[PDB]
RNA sequence: GGGG
DNA sequence: TATAATGGGAGTCTGATGCAGG
DNA sequence: CCTGCATCAGAGCCCAAAA
């Protein structure tokens, strides 16, 4: 497809509709002390470490694996019952040698790390906490990183949402014929459109308003007539008002 | 040739309008209570605005002639509430302009219909303007919720308006 | 279709 | 008032005058 | 400027005229 006239772009009908739910997550990371850069935080991408040979990260804690995997990188819980008692931070160069819901017991290699380890690129570090024991170092790390989640979405269903919006637990996102089939998000998260059903290219003029809006839709309007916000935002071209 | 300029709906695009007529009615229904107006009166004022200054005249019904003054002076009322009431203005505007697309965009069903009621003692144009008659009251009554395509209920609406219009010519 |  | 239905069928010869065209 | 060229408005009277 190639668009054969200049101005707006807009979505028509958006098939999947991804959420990429926030997240912010204190987990803990052991590493050699020869080997690890002190900085006070990190930035996605970011080397945290550079290991000489072969480092073998273990479990400090006796549990059951609870393994999160994202894109790259690497989350680990192990929970005793259900109580969660330990939350590791796998890097890039960091392999895990244990499988969803095993056992483990204090001591055994969770992970190998190899050459050189870096931040995922969906995930970064707020504060470093750090403590020395022996020739390790054990990093409380506070993450914060963003988990997406696909919706689908029906002919007889509507996205109620703009690309780019603000939701907390339990607002809508795409409604439905019946209480069913609703899309509700699930908790906060930011929100795109994909997939749409065709593009409507549009030669027109785009004016974003924060407070309550004084022209209605389909009103006429010519340059220099006040559009919303109490005079603030105002017309540009001669045209037509879409509200 | 004039209808076929009007592309035909997408079953997404179909059940968009019909959507937007529907809560636009419901809008109108509520700011009548809000504001002390008139269902009807509200609606044809509404109205108005979309289709623009060509139209104006007095509506069979209507209290008040349905000049400009008119029109003015009840919009400024409308425009003059507060945020959360004036969202229903946008909803009203906005349900009457996809009912414009929504009959435009099913002209042609009309025809293929009218073609069949050919003979009968009114000229072909005669036929397809009564049967554009159904398919504006068929848009009005649409219940988009029932899943249904709008093809199967404006049938109905176009062939009763044909039928009562050989009857009565 | 026929009369002048 | 609700499966879905979306673009039609059909018939000479004269002279005067106001019009798009080498 | 002039000429092809179309679109239009003309084409006798009276009587039966058996629809
Ligand atoms: N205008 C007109 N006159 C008719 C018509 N039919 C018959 N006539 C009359 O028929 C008459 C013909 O008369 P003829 O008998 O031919 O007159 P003629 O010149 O003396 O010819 P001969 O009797 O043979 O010598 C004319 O006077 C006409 O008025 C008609 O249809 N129209």
């Amino acid at each position: 497809v190639v668009s054969r006239l200049d101005g707006v772009a807009l979505y028509r009908f958006p098939r999947r509709v991804r959420v990429e739910y926030v997240k912010k997550e204190r987990a803990g990371l052991r590493l050699p002390l020869a080997a690890w850069v002190e900085k006070e935080a990190y930035k996605p991408g970011e080397i945290l470490a550079e290991l000489p040979e072969p480092y073998l990260f273990r479990a400090e804690e006796e549990g059951v694996v609870e393994l999160k995997e994202l894109e790259e990188g690497a989350f680990l819980v192990l929970r005793r019952e259900d109580e969660p008692v330990a939350t590791y931070f796998l890097p890039v160069g960091m392999t895990p040698l244990v499988v969803h819901g095993e056992i483990v017991e204090k001591g055994q290699p969770l992970a190998e790390a190899k050459g050189l380890l870096r931040m995922p690129r969906q995930v970064r570090a707020a504060q470093v906490e750090a403590e020395e024991e022996g020739e390790t170092v054990y990093l409380t790390l506070f993450l914060e990183w963003t988990e997406p989640k696909d919706y689908r979405v029906q002919p007889h269903m509507n996205v109620v949402v703009p690309e780019g919006a603000r939701v907390e637990a339990g607002d809508k996102i795409v409604a439905a014929i019946d209480p069913e089939e609703e899309v509700i998000a699930e908790a906060e998260g930011v929100v795109h459109l994909h997939e749409p059903a065709s593009i409507l290219v549009v030669k027109a003029r785009v004016y974003p308003f924060e407070d309550d809006v004084e022209v209605s839709t389909g009103d006429r309007v010519a340059p220099g007539d006040v559009l919303a916000d109490g005079g603030k935002v105002k017309s540009d071209v001669y045209g037509r008002v879409e509200v | 040739h004039e209808i076929g300029q009007v592309p035909l709906l997408t079953l997404e695009e179909e059940v968009e309008l019909a959507r937007k007529v529907e809560e636009g009615m419901e809008a109108i229904k509520k700011l009548s209570e809000i504001t002390g107006l008139d269902p009807d009166l509200i609606r044809e004022v509404v109205r108005a605005k979309i289709l623009g200054s060509a139209r104006v005249r007095h509506i069979p019904g209507l209290k008040e002639t349905l000049d400009p003054k008119t029109v003015e002076e009840i919009d400024q009322k409308l425009k003059s509430l507060p945020k959360e009431h004036k969202r229903y203005l946008h909803i009203a505007r906005e349900g009457e302009a996809a009912r414009q697309h929504l009959i435009e965009a099913n002209l042609r069903l009309v025809v293929s219909i009218a073609k069949k009621y050919t003979g009968r003692g009114l000229s072909f144009l005669d036929l397809i303007q009564e049967g554009n008659q159904g398919l504006i009251r068929a848009v009005e009554k649409f219940e988009y919720k029932r899943r249904f395509k709008f093809s199967t209920y404006a049938t109905w609406w176009i062939r009763q308006a044909i039928n009562r219009a050989i009857a009565d010519q």
